[PDB]
């Protein structure tokens, strides 16, 4: 945290093109549930999977 | 370690042995830092 | 994602039987079966797991691992096992 | 939603896919000693997760001539883990238990096991001597078997001179190899005093007996063990001193 | 706040003043509802009832349930002991002590041993007669000598001054003495079964004579004399009857089928075990 | 056998404490993982004798 | 209202009639690990009164040639009491300490003792060898002395290569035989990690040194001991496993 | 409810932007109030001040206190290492690795060792020259090889592909390279003193080479080469200067008076101990 009044500037671009710029803007998005649990019928952690 | 709690008990006429398959993964708590280059790969000459 | 720990990684394990843990009816009760170190970025059965490859591009790791065991028997095969985890310390436990 | 159970105590946990409910002895849960019942003034110690957890003894193997086994509690645990250490440094012990017994076999096997919990379980000398001098008594290794368990000479009279058929008064369960592979009983602290010495006195014994013998047709698995896993719910210790194993 | 992890009984009671009634029940033809099938592997008894097994009528049941309580079951006097006071010629002690153990006589012993823990009061009656039977007009002294108290060494010895010990003075021709006794255990209940040893130390594997002897049951000694100077020539027995009252009981246990041998020990014959039920000719003939 | 991974967690297997976890997750994104220069090729220009 | 103190911890207590205040190292009290700083997920154990209490080592006797002694903490306590047992069955230890040193003599005696608390106290090989191969190192029995304590070869440089005169940066006190007969310091848990292994790592050493030597005129008492009594305030343990003494 | 027994720092912070002022104080003639007498046996320093010892004037003190903070004290670049790259004729490796340990050079080592625990960032500058001194126009590669990463085996070996490892490409004629480095310790602070062993097991009493070596300080290796195919004939040193910034420090400890010997060990001479203060002719002559 901290960094009071550090006036950061990075993403400013000197060219008319978008791909000339510098990464990132980051991303915090995740969706593990599509790779880890890609099943039709949802299964709870309490219940046994197969009944 | 993986120990026998009781025993692998099987009726007559059935195979006398089986196989466990083990798998591994991470939980929501898992993280990493200071990215580097792996040790598994080796190269000698430029791939043609 | 769960991928397959290669616990039988030893020699004379042929090609694909390296992934299997043999279970049969014992004689002396209270027997050991298989053992592996927990370090996912270390040489051993974790070297074949996806999580073992990605933690190997990084210098450090933190978190909880998970180890899933799937028994392929006949429907008629029954049994119980004890899957134990011992934090750092004296070497591999000698007894159950 | 019945036959599948999981029990989690401490850093240990137990799963069973084949189970018949759970018995709660005398309709009570284990609990800490209330201020009104307590007597000793000093402050008890309560380790919680380091003591309360599942310990697993060695397995007793199961034969056609087997007459059945018994253990004593806390005695089986006095040498093991942090529970065994606290009970040696303290003069005053209190707690309950959760008892779990694993025996499995295959749909071609058969038999039944009586699992009971006997408060104040007193073994008995075997002999015709009516003089308290010449009359025989059991040895310490018999009265308090330890981890290794003991065996019945006369399982019918329960070695105490009392019929097995009426053992169903105690909190019990059966392992019937066609029905369930485990028996679980949750025992409260029972005693005529709030605290006692874990070393000198065992609250209750556990009993596994073949009412109906093991049978299997040739070619099936001959080796059946009986494993025991017990956890000390709600433990307290008082009267701290040096270590005494007995 | 900074560390969070730091931050009952299913059964209930009901008054029953009489035996249970019976409601009318008709037949049932349908699936899914099965009162008969039980599973005893859960240790619980079958809850199936009269009314779901057959068709029943209505029965208002005024049979009384009252006589079977532990108060009425255990309040009766029965013999806990017998004391033989010679006092006669030849070798003469002049008094007899009886340590108080009510396990010495089987008939009242088997009722108590249905239970592990008991807390009660008591009513003791002392019936004293002569050798064959009779009552002469001799004065008696019944003295209670609690643990730690000096036991009397002679007929006239000073321990009979009883400035503290309770004593009863009675004539053989008087109706039998009687007193009420409290619950004197230093624990919270009497216990007839103690699996354990009274003290620490190394226990012999060959012979354990201290196994199973609860300290909490040691109530002291009962001692008799004939109040007199020289001696009498008579010989008398005192029979001791204990009644239990205000009694509470805990943790029921099975009833003993084997013959008793010793007072303080449940020793039985490894040979010779007697079957709990008599034997018939065949399992297919009920009679 | 359903191809889905075990959803069991720390907290239902054992008894746990409370852990506020401020470890950063950021460095492992595909942007940070793949933004580094590394050698894709080598070109030999003789031009000599 | 100053020179007279009583300290009560657990079932143990300490009185002193001659004392110079009390030092609270770095201005903090011992405390349990906050949820925000903690890392390991499993639940720690907190015995309280059975671990936290005054343990008393043997007494070091006090002579004219004595160069001074040191101990390591928790190491001195790893074999003693219930504190020694918990530290063997757990991989993760945390706590503070309360340190108390008793040395008395009579108004005709004289001397002074420097009592300090040194976080991360590293002993040092003694030799002129500049090659890390041929260079000497101290033995395990030296690095971790145990209950028996160790002694200084060079008390002036504190065996670590550092001047004793600047030891007054650490939380300290003096026993000046004309002024006070005890020195008491209350040490918080200090370490770069919240938990650690009691067996592999000692947080801090204790140091008793004669800056001014003992003197007494003939006929007075020649035998002066130095006794040490230490209590583990606010203990936690985690990572339960089998027992490891080292 | 049923069991009841189940149911800070004195020092504070103040901003100081300048040296302390001095208030006027007159004499004192009276008993009971004694600023001079101290007792150091409590481990606390004398709190006596200018103004209670003598008579003082008033001094407004505008001397600055700022330059002595741990930020300004520790933010300077000083040499942490030297790396010798032959690359020349005869036996030629073609590269040199330097394990990163800043304890190798005494002058910056003694400043750090005033403190037990430190958490900081870093600014590394790489000044490379030739054997005597010069700069030619040769391209260089400075690569960081973190723990567990493959170390390069040759001048041209594949580990220089650096698809992941950070690397710096620079010409000897360019101004010295410079980068910022974070706090990479797997613990929460660096520690220059570790009393303890990295692993369990039985420790030799004869020679303990593992005593005092903290794992948490192992940062990987720094490796140099000359980017090229055949080889150069030059021979060059790279000097490595580390600046500390954003630094925090804990638990101050005494400053080392004895000569250092080894990087990783505080070994000193049992013979030959040098006194901390030079010796004069007599204690009675100040000069
Ligand atoms: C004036 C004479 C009065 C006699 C008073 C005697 C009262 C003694 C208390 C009786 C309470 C029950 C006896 C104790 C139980 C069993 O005997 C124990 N097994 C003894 O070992
Ligand atoms: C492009 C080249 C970049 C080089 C980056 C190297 C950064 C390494 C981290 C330096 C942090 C301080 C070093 C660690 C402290 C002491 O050396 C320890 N005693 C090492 O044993």
């Amino acid at each position: 945290a901290t960094g009071g009044s550090t006036i950061n500037f990075t993403n400013i671009n000197y060219y008319k093109d978008s791909y000339a710029a510098s990464a990132t803007r980051q991303d915090f998005t995740q969706d593990p549930k599509k790779f880890t649990q890609p099943v039709l019928d949802s299964i709870r952690e309490l219940s046994a999977p197969l009944n | 370690t993986l120990w026998y709690q009781t025993n692998y008990v099987v009726p007559p006429e059935t195979p006398g042995e089986a196989y466990i398959i083990a798998m591994g993964a991470d939980l929501y708590k898992f993280t990493l830092k200071i990215c580097k280059d792996t040790d598994e790969v080796t190269q000698q000459a430029v791939l043609q | 994602v769960e991928t397959i720990l290669e616990v039988n990684n030893t020699t004379e394990a042929t090609g694909l039987t390296r992934l299997l843990i043999p279970v049969s009816s014992q004689n002396k009760a209270d027997e050991l079966c298989a053992a592996f170190m927990v370090d996912p970025g270390r040489i051993g059965p974790w070297q074949s797991t996806l999580v073992g490859q990605i933690c190997r591009y990084y210098t450090q790791w933190s978190g909880s691992l998970k180890v899933t065991f799937m028994f392929t028997g006949s429907f008629m095969a029954t049994g119980k096992m004890l899957v134990a985890y011992s934090p750092p310390g004296s070497a591999q436990p000698a007894n159950r | 939603s019945d036959r599948v159970a999981q029990l989690t105590v401490g850093n240990s946990s137990i799963t069973t896919q084949e189970a018949a409910n759970i018995v709660l002895a005398y309709g009570e849960w284990p609990e800490y000693c209330p201020d009104t019942d307590a007597t000793a003034v000093d402050k008890p110690t309560r380790p919680d997760v380091s003591v309360n957890r599942f310990y697993t003894l060695d397995s007793k193997m199961w034969q056609e001539n087997s007459t059945g086994w018994y253990w004593k509690f806390p005695d089986v645990l006095n040498k093991t883990g942090v529970f065994g250490q606290n009970a040696q440094f303290h003069y005053l012990y209190r707690s309950g238990f959760c008892l779990h017994v694993q025996c499995n076999a295959s749909k071609f096997h058969q038999g039944a096991l009586l699992v009971a919990v006997i408060p104040e379980f007193v073994i008995a000398g075997r002999g015709s001597n009516t003089k308290p001098n010449e009359a025989p008594h059991p040895g310490f290794t018999t009265t308090f078997p330890g981890t290794t368990g003991a065996t019945f000479h006369d399982p019918y009279v329960l070695d105490s001179g009392v019929p097995l058929s009426q053992a169903l008064i105690y909190p019990h369960q059966w392992i019937n190899l066609r029905t369930n592979n485990c028996a679980t009983v949750i025992v409260p602290y029972i005693n005529a005093v709030p605290f006692d010495s874990a070393i000198n006195h065992s609250n209750f014994g556990l009993i596994v007996i073949p009412v109906s013998p093991l049978k299997y047709s040739s070619g099936a698995t001959t080796a059946i063990p009986i494993t025991i896993t017990i956890a000390p719910l709600n433990s307290e210790f008082g009267g701290l001193r040096q270590a005494v194993s007995q | 706040d900074p560390v969070e992890d730091i931050i009952r009984a299913i059964s209930s009671a009901t008054n029953v003043e009489s035996a249970a009634n019976t409601t009318p029940s008709s037949h049932r033809l349908e699936t899914g509802r099965v009162p008969a099938l039980q599973a005893a592997e859960t240790g619980a008894t079958s809850n199936a009832t009269d009314e779901n097994m057959i068709e029943t009528r209505c029965v208002v049941n005024r049979n009384g349930v009252l006589e079977t309580t532990i108060n009425h079951f255990f309040s009766r006097s029965g013999l806990v002991g017998v004391v033989n006071l010679t006092d006669g010629g030849t070798d003469t002690t002049g008094y007899v002590t009886w340590d108080i153990d009510i396990m010495g006589f089987v008939q009242l012993r088997r009722k108590c041993e249905m239970f592990t823990y008991m807390r009660f009061n008591a009513e003791f009656t002392f019936v004293t007669t002569t050798k064959n039977g009779e009552a002469r007009p001799y004065m008696l002294q019944y003295m209670y000598v609690p643990p730690g108290a000096p036991k009397p060494t002679g007929r006239d010895a000073f321990q009979w001054q009883t400035a503290t010990n309770p004593s009863v003075f009675v004539k053989l021709t008087d109706p039998p003495a009687q007193v009420s006794v409290p619950f004197m255990s230093p624990a919270s209940a009497y216990q007839w079964f103690y699996d354990g040893y009274p003290t620490f130390g190394q226990h012999p594997e060959t012979s354990n004579t201290t196994y199973g002897l609860c300290p909490n049951n040691m109530m002291g000694t009962f001692a008799v004399r004939v109040v007199s100077r020289e001696a009498s020539q008579l010989k008398l027995q005192t029979r001791v009857y204990m009644k239990l009252k205000h009694v509470r009981a805990w943790v029921p246990r099975p009833i003993r089928s084997q013959p008793y041998l010793l007072k303080n020990f449940p020793n039985y014959d490894s040979s010779k075990i007697t079957n709990s039920a008599r034997d018939r000719s065949s399992i297919k003939q009920a009679n």
